[PDB]
């Protein structure tokens, strides 16, 4: 069941970019080198914590194993905003809170009360409406 | 006789509000499979997000996604 | 008697059904009529409560091998013809030529028989795109057969 290949495309230029020696190899240096390219660069412990996780020497053959499994099944931003679309007839870009807990929780592949707890602790939902739009943005980022 | 007689017009409205409940169901599938894949990806894309979002290879991936 | 792609059929949308009331390899009781409607026959509810059907959500539920012996006890429902069709709303035409009035409409479909809510007799309406005249009648020959013919 998968993976697409644009995402093994995308995982590829991750590990391309990462890899600042085009060694082909992710090292401490690669990573560190990406850190501090992108904000704060977190100390030696959490990044050899980081490249222990991979058996081996980090190929992108080693990167893919490290990611494929938990990427497998995730898609796109526009596909989710289209998937929360299909419950939004009108296209007013929200969803009333109760209707979207109704869907999660009682319907397809249940929510339990531990993952509807963590879903909607940081939800953007005002006025009854939920910000599925921005929640997407959310659930891609940071 | 005419009990008989009012009997049958009332199922024969019944069978009539039988098929427009059918029409109506039968409207409504294509749409019923459309949103089945949809949360399918909602519930799917709410739960890989919710592992990986406190793994820290995640928050490196994530940053460089936008600069691909 | 029951057609392996008929099965087939019954299989892809009792799933679809499953999945909707949370996917456990079950179906509502209470859905069994809407199931069997996807499949393109048009039960009385007196004829899906006959076969096990609930009038609730949450007090039975149904594994495909359940379920198989019900559609199969509901596909020889008798089923309307348009000869019944018109020769009932002949009944209400006070003139014979074909009209009734909107308000007419309204009493036989949601005030008669299994009544409809008015929430679905706006819906069929609606899909059916049947319009009143300045006096409000409309020709229950053309909603007749808009209704009999289907969505597609
Ligand atoms: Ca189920
Ligand atoms: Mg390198």
């Amino acid at each position: 069941a998968r993976l697409p290949q644009k995402l093994m495309q995308e995982m590829k230029e991750a590990f391309t970019m990462i890899d600042q020696n085009r060694d082909g190899f992710i090292d401490i240096n690669d990573l560190k080198e990406m850190f501090s390219s992108l904000g704060r660069t977190p100390d030696d412990k959490e990044l050899t914590a980081m490249l222990k996780e991979a058996p081996g020497p980090l190929n992108f053959t080693m990167f893919l194993s490290i990611f494929s499994d938990k990427l497998s099944g995730t898609d796109s931003e526009e596909t989710i905003r289209n998937a929360f679309g299909m419950f939004d007839e009108l296209d007013t870009k929200k969803l009333n809170i109760e209707y979207i807990k109704d869907l999660l929780e009682n319907m397809g592949d249940n929510f339990n009360k531990d993952e509807m707890r963590m879903t909607f602790k940081e939800a953007p939902v005002e006025g009854g409406k939920f910000d599925y739009v921005r929640f997407v943005a959310m659930i891609k980022g940071s | 006789l005419e009990e008989m007689r009012d009997e049958r017009l009332s199922k024969i409205i019944s069978m009539f509000q039988a098929h427009i409940r059918g029409y109506l169901i039968r409207k409504a599938y294509k749409k019923l499979q459309d949103q089945r894949i949809g949360l399918s990806v909602i519930q799917r894309n709410i739960r890989k997000w919710l592992v990986l979002r406190n793994w820290q290879w995640w928050k490196l991936y994530a940053k460089v996604k936008p600069l691909l | 008697k029951l057609s392996q792609d008929e099965i087939d059929d019954l299989k892809e949308v009792f799933e679809l059904f499953d999945f909707w009331d949370g996917r456990d390899g079950a179906v509502d009781a209470f859905k069994i009529g809407d199931v069997c409607r996807c499949l393109g026959i048009n039960p009385r509810n007196e004829d899906v409560f006959a076969v096990g059907g609930t009038h609730k959500m949450g007090e039975k539920s149904l594994p495909f091998e359940e379920f198989l012996p019900a559609y199969e006890g509901l596909m020889d429902c008798e089923q309307g013809t348009y000869a019944d069709y018109m020769e009932a709303f002949k009944t209400f035409d006070r003139e014979g030529q074909g009209f009734i009035s909107g308000a007419e409409l309204r009493h036989v479909l949601s005030g008669l028989g299994e009544r409809l809510s008015d929430e679905e007799v706006d819906e069929i309406i609606n899909l059916t795109d049947l319009q009143e005249d300045l006096e409000g009648n409309v020709k229950y020959e053309e909603f007749v057969k808009k209704v009999m013919t289907g969505p597609y």
